[PDB]
């Protein structure tokens, strides 16, 4: 196509109004129609009460070189609304109809806020049962002065009852799992306001690809419907198997099971462990989403590991209860053990710090030592959920705050709260283009004037976290003692008494006492996602910081090391990943350069991972 | 040639991989459409299919072979042929080795299953295949009712007491002879007692003990 | 997906250039007819910029200049030069009168579409021909409508819907209907109507591009193979040939010389459907109407070359290359002078 | 399997002595045969 | 040393790596 | 204990007001009695042509409203009887 000539506009330019146009190509003249709709709106959302189109011609140049495009306009003048009068069988709701068909007079006329009024009556209607309205309007108009009055004519119509609820789509998932999440009762007048709460009851749970929700009438009765959920499952949870056996391992090996609904029951499972020449680690977490018919959740875990030298080994139990307090907010509380021992420790600052605060009294530079507590803790959080999906959202928000406090008659004696938040914003009707925050925060402490004990400190950094940087390498590192080590006639020079002979540094995370991460993500759709992937991998680019530090750190003592008590040496990078909801899962592929490093950083440019969080 | 695709897929299906025997239907179809062959390859093929579990490719078999068919001295074998297909549909490995209940799913299959099966009957009273016919129309019949019982004992733990009543009915009306409605009559009876609908409920109450065993 | 010959053609005589001049840009890609004049010796020519210029005819220079435009005014249609007013329209259904002494705007009015094609001068009557089919009949001396007449408006092409021709008081017209018709030009009453084509290809063979009155014969060919020869009282044919192209005709020495769609030349007798000769060797190269100029035809193309033809039997007799970019627009001549203007804005004096 | 040959038997429902049951669909409707072929694993599925 | 066996089912021998893994 | 969970609002029962209630009278037929007033959503299964128009609601941690209207039918479908519980006993 080579030119389109609007004509016969005095108020606007051809250069705006064609910028709304979708041609601007050969054999692509058939969606004309559709900028034809686009000019009636512009000039009626403008209160041009008497537009309309004459005429158009399209048309071939010589030997098929081109082709032009005219359309012939009649552009009169600007209507202003007088008032809008509504009448018919409004049957009591005359209060609110009237509320939303207020105006400011002399406002200027829009088709398009007129179809508004209209679609909202219907909506208001909806909500007390009448599941089939009837609402028309036209304009009245008066020349004289350029005047136009509004005319609605309404029948609510029948008020429908619902028969009985249908599900076609259930082939492993019991019935009651779905019915348990519908707000709509049967036997009872139908809500569209109701209803279309079911279409997002059934997206959060995450175990549906789609819903479709639907309307059909009763063929023996004017005012009975029956509505019927179309849902298909999405293949959730896998079982691994390995073996580890060989001349260096001896015999080994390593299994686990993880479903978020198990057999279509609505409990979600994960049993976990291995088992090698130096490491044993076994996990059983079990939950019931639906204790009671109300919503009341019940569950826990148990946990048992060990790793030999240095040596140390935990395990213990957490018990937890939760609720629902309103349709959005949740609550969780609960009970738990912990065991943990300690054997051959190497010296180091803080561990010896938190020692001389619990009254132990290691030997300087010797590694025969050991340590062992009993700690009994409470558990708690809060949560907020409005996202419309379970894998990729499109809308809403979510916080999810957390902590622990200890009970007193336990050997450690500390307080620890996180809080977990992200927020989807669209910028895109479509919901392609959108924008994710995510931040994480943490911090905690000890009662009574002890310390936090060392090995429940935090970490941050590597795929979960911060994108980039290698597994816990972000934070303060370890600053050893120069002396009772086994491994002298062979290894680090600072720990044995032959080599070790003043303090040193060292690129051993301990991990720190508070955390803050965030970062900003930028999901689009891409040229070479089709059909078959649209549906399952989300591109993004992203950009993360995030910092680590050591509260009750003492500079004071050290001079020649990091003073690591300044929160403000935030490490940054940037990149870009890819989310696939593969067979196996949501596996998540990235890559991404640090550009703001400090002293002692470890870089990881490209990780993987098998997702299923975040 | 026909001969020898035919001989192989027959040795294969009288002692043989059942993959093996389609793969050689197939060459023969794709070769010899319409030969007389036909009239045995391609129920050799949906037979086939319902062996290898083909079930999509069984049905789409059974349509064409109908279409094509409209009238056939074994077209009740078909019809048997296609309600066992519906019947295999319903379950998985899974649910079967555990024990599980598998009332509560979608009974989306036992209904078309149900209708192939009783048009058969009807259709061919003498058919030879009648017995089991009848034995698989009765294990169906059950199956449908358990799926309604329990949404019935789903509303009544939740409150919803007129669901609880009309889902009660038309398991009266569909299911009258099935033990699932015996099983359901306390549920209508306490029902009414959470309503002021007492005369109601000694109808009910008659109802059970006239039939209590 | 064609082969454009080209000939060993002797430029022979080696025609004389005798100037060239510039206005403006050019039509350049545009379809247009926006074609220069000559009149009292003076070349007038404009660009869809609003430019408007005349030159001496004698040497090429410029004499007068106007701008027309402060959006630009998109001029086409052509300039039409009769006694003492100018006459030129555009896409935006304004149509200019200037003077002929000094082309300041005389007057100008709105004619409800595009002058798409060449306006015409008749005794009083200025006649526009629209590209919504609508013909209308503007008083010369301001604008004003005296009539109006309306042929039916297929989803077709454009082709330069062909501007109308006069003769003995009444308009001759068609469009891209297959049909052509004439209208009194006293009140714009038809007389008569007639179909020249018919095609089972409604919506992929064209219908109509000028037709031509000699000695009371109407004269005039459909695209879509139909050269007829008609009365003028009424639309009776007097012999027609399956003959068919987009581009204007000569007729001259009772002799009617056409270029076809695929740009053959062939040359027929005036009095039925005989064809006297044909020439291929500018086949498949797009080519301009013809003129007639000192006895030979002269024709040009896309590539920028002129070419002139013996009348007699097709002769090529010579070929130049003039302008590199190409011609769109027929070439004219009077009173010796061979003037024809470039796609671009540079014209041309040979 | 043959797990369908466990179904229990059916057995129709009697009113109370002066009250009756809703009147019932037409479907569902088993009719009354013979029993004069086999079931089961003693059943012959091939084409003829 | 592998094998592709079925959708969500794969399994391998890869002094060994072997392993399986099932995805409902 | 219990007072603290959040329980969605149950409805029960078609809907019934006043307004519609004064406007049946005995003399109605069948058809006049669904149209005025919708159609039943509980019969006597087992029995006489007797209709039951049930009205209960169960606000979140609220107590429960409810009102019956029972309606007695002779074979000629003609309405025979009308009833009403306003309250709970």
């Amino acid at each position: 196509i080579q030119q389109i000539n609007i004509v016969g506009n005095h108020a606007f330019t051809t250069d705006e109004l064609i910028s709304h146009f979708q041609l601007r190509r050969k054999y692509q003249k058939q969606k004309l129609a559709g900028d034809l709709e686009t000019l009636r709106s512009y000039y009626l959302d403008r209160g041009y009460a008497r537009f309309n189109i004459d005429s158009t011609q399209v048309s071939l140049t010589p030997d098929k070189k081109g082709i032009y495009v005219t359309v012939n306009i009649t552009e009169g003048d600007q209507y202003k609304l007088s008032g809008v009068e509504v009448s018919g069988n409004l049957a009591g709701h005359s209060a609110e109809i009237e509320q939303l068909t207020k105006i400011e007079p002399g406002e200027l006329y829009n088709g398009t806020k007129v179809t508004k009024m209209e679609d909202d009556i219907k909506k208001l209607l909806g909500r007390y049962g009448y599941a089939y309205p009837r609402v028309q309007s036209m304009p009245e108009i008066n020349d004289a002065d350029k005047t136009v009055k509004l005319r609605v004519n309404v029948d609510a119509g029948n008020r429908f009852y619902v028969r009985k609820i249908r599900f076609e789509g259930n082939d492993t998932s019991k019935d009651a799992v779905l019915r348990r999440e519908m707000r709509q009762m049967e036997g009872a007048w139908l809500g569209s306001d109701l209803v279309d709460q079911g279409k997002e009851r059934l997206n959060r749970l995450g175990f549906f690809e789609t819903v479709d929700t639907d309307t059909q009438r009763v063929p023996g009765s004017p005012d009975q419907v029956d509505v019927v959920y179309k849902v298909k499952e999405r293949n959730t949870g896998c079982f691994n198997f390995g073996i580890g056996y060989g001349t260096e391992s001896g015999v080994s090996f390593q299994a686990g099971v993880q479903q978020d609904n198990w057999l279509g029951t609505g409990y979600a499972v994960g049993i976990n462990g291995t088992k090698n020449d130096y490491q044993t680690y076994a996990e059983l977490s079990v939950t019931n989403p639906y204790f009671t018919v109300d919503g009341v959740s019940l569950g826990g875990r148990l946990f048992y590991n060990d790793f030999q030298a240095y040596t140390n080994k935990s395990y213990g139990t957490d018990v937890t209860l939760g609720f629902p307090i309103n349709e959005y907010n949740s609550l969780r509380a609960g009970l738990g053990y912990v065991h943990n021992s300690l054997s051959n420790m190497q010296p180091q600052v803080a561990m010896w710090r938190y020692l001389y605060s619990m009254g132990e009294h290691p030997s300087t530079s010797d590694q025969d030592n050991s340590f062992k507590t009993d700690d009994f803790t409470f558990n708690y959080g809060w949560t907020y959920n409005k996202l419309d999906r379970g894998y990729f959202p499109t809308d809403g928000s979510r916080v999810n705050l957390t902590g622990k406090v200890t009970i007193p008659g336990s050997d450690n004696e500390y307080y620890k709260v996180t809080l977990d938040t992200a927020t989807y914003v669209p910028i895109d009707d479509d919901h392609k283009w959108v924008v994710l925050g995510r931040t994480r925060w943490g911090y905690g402490d000890g009662l009574g004037g002890k310390e936090m004990p060392f090995y429940e400190n935090f970490y941050a950094g590597g795929s979960s976290t911060v994108r980039g940087f290698q597994s816990n390498t972000i934070g303060p590192k370890a600053v050893y003692f120069p002396q009772a080590s086994n491994y002298d006639p062979d290894d680090y020079e600072c720990a044995t008494q032959d080599g070790a002979k003043d303090l040193c540094k060292s690129d051993d995370a301990v991990g720190g006492n508070a955390m803050a991460v965030a970062s900003l993500e930028f999901i689009t759709p891409t040229p070479f996602i089709s059909d078959k992937y649209a549906n399952s991998v989300r591109t993004s680019f992203f950009w993360d910081m995030g910092t680590v530090w050591d509260t009750n750190w003492d500079s004071s003592q050290y001079s020649g090391y990091p003073d690591y008590s300044d929160p403000s040496n935030i490490r940054m990078s940037a990149g870009i990943a890819l989310q696939w909801m593969s067979p196996l899962g949501p596996l998540v592929f990235s890559y991404a350069q640090p550009f703001k490093k400090y002293d002692g950083d470890k870089a990881e440019q490209f990780q993987f991972n098998i997702g299923k969080t975040w | 040639p026909p001969n020898e695709i035919y001989a192989t897929a027959q040795q294969k299906l009288q002692d043989g991989n059942w993959r093996q025997a389609i793969t050689q239907l197939e060459a023969l179809d794709n070769r010899y459409p319409f030969g007389p062959y036909s009239q045995q390859v391609q129920l050799d093929l949906i037979y086939a299919y319902y062996k290898n579990a083909d079930l999509p490719l069984a049905q789409a078999a059974i349509d064409r072979f109908i279409r094509l068919n409209p009238t056939h001295p074994n077209i009740d074998y078909v019809m048997y042929m296609r309600g066992l297909t519906n019947m295999a549909l319903d379950d998985s490995a899974l649910q079967g080795f555990f024990g599980v209940d598998r009332s509560d799913r979608d009974p989306q299959h036992a209904r078309a299953a149900f209708s192939d099966f009783s048009k058969l009957v009807r259709g061919y009273p003498n058919s030879q295949y009648t017995t089991d016919a009848t034995k698989r129309l009765v294990f169906l019949k059950d199956r449908l009712a358990k799926y309604e019982y329990s949404v019935a004992e789903y509303y009544t733990e939740r409150g919803a007491w007129v669901a609880v009543v009309n889902r009660v009915e038309g398991m009266l009306r569909d299911y009258p002879d099935t033990q699932a409605t015996r099983d359901a009559l306390p549920l209508m009876e306490n029902a009414y007692r959470q309503m002021q609908m007492n005369a109601q409920a000694e109808k009910v109450a008659k109802i059970i003990a006239a039939n209590s065993s | 997906v064609k082969m454009s010959p080209l000939p060993t053609v002797e430029n022979q005589f080696t025609p004389t250039t005798a100037w060239s001049t510039s206005v403006g840009s050019g039509i350049g890609n545009f379809y247009s007819n926006l074609h220069p004049a000559l009149a009292d010796n003076v070349v007038y020519a404009a660009d869809r910029a609003g430019l408007v210029k005349a030159l001496n005819a004698d040497d090429g220079k410029e004499i007068w200049s106007v701008s027309l435009a402060e959006e630009p005014a998109l001029l086409s249609g052509g300039v039409t030069v009769s006694g003492g007013h100018v006459y030129i329209g555009s896409e935006k259904a304004q149509v200019y009168a200037l003077n002929t002494s000094d082309g300041t705007v005389a007057w100008q009015t709105k004619v409800a579409g595009e002058a798409l094609s060449r306006p015409v001068v008749s005794d009083g009557l200025v006649l526009i021909h629209t590209s919504n089919g609508q013909l209308q009949a503007l008083n010369e001396a301001d604008g004003a409508v005296k009539w109006t007449v309306n042929l039916d408006m297929p989803s077709l092409s454009l082709r330069g819907e062909s501007a109308p021709t006069t003769a003995f008081g009444a308009a001759v017209v068609g469009g891209d209907n297959g049909r052509v018709s004439a209208v009194l030009m006293e009140q714009g009453q038809m007389i008569w109507q007639q179909r020249i084509s018919q095609a089972t290809g409604s919506t992929e063979i064209d219908r109509l591009s000028t037709p031509v009155v000699v000695n009371g014969v109407v004269f005039a060919l459909a695209y879509n193979g139909n050269l007829t020869a008609l009365d003028l009282r009424s639309g009776q044919i007097m012999w027609k040939r399956e003959l068919g192209s987009v581009n204007d005709f000569i007729v001259d020495g009772n002799r009617i010389y056409l270029v076809d769609q695929n740009d053959r030349v062939m040359a027929l007798t005036i009095d039925g459907g005989v064809t006297l000769w044909t020439q291929s060797d500018l086949l498949h190269r797009l080519l301009t109407s013809p003129v007639l100029y000192n006895g030979n035809l002269v024709v040009g193309d896309s590539e920028g070359y002129l070419h002139w033809i013996n009348v007699e039997d097709g002769r090529f007799v010579a070929q130049q290359k003039v302008d590199s970019s190409g011609f769109q627009t027929e070439p004219v001549a009077a009173d010796g002078k061979l003037l024809i203007q470039a796609k671009d804005g540079t014209v041309y004096s040979i | 399997d043959e797990a369908y040959l466990e179904a229990a038997p059916l057995a129709e429902l009697h009113a109370p002595a002066g009250m009756i049951l809703p009147v019932t669909s037409g479907d569902y409707a088993i009719p009354v045969t013979n029993g004069s072929g086999a079931v089961g694993k003693a059943l012959d599925i091939r084409p003829p | 040393l592998n094998a592709e066996i079925r959708d969500n089912v794969r399994f391998g021998l890869e002094a060994v790596n072997a392993n399986f893994r099932y995805c409902f | 204990l219990e007072r603290v969970v959040y329980r969605p609002d149950i409805n029960q029962g078609n809907y019934l007001t006043a307004n519609d209630v004064s406007k049946i009278r005995v003399g109605m037929t069948q058809q006049q009695v669904a149209y005025a007033l919708g159609t039943p959503l509980m019969s006597d299964p087992f029995g006489t042509n007797t209709w039951f128009y049930v009205f209960r609601q169960q606000p979140g941690h609220e107590g429960v409203t409810q009102q019956t209207l029972t309606l007695t039918f002779n074979s000629s479908g003609v309405l025979t009887n009308i009833d009403n519980k306003p309250a709970l006993s």
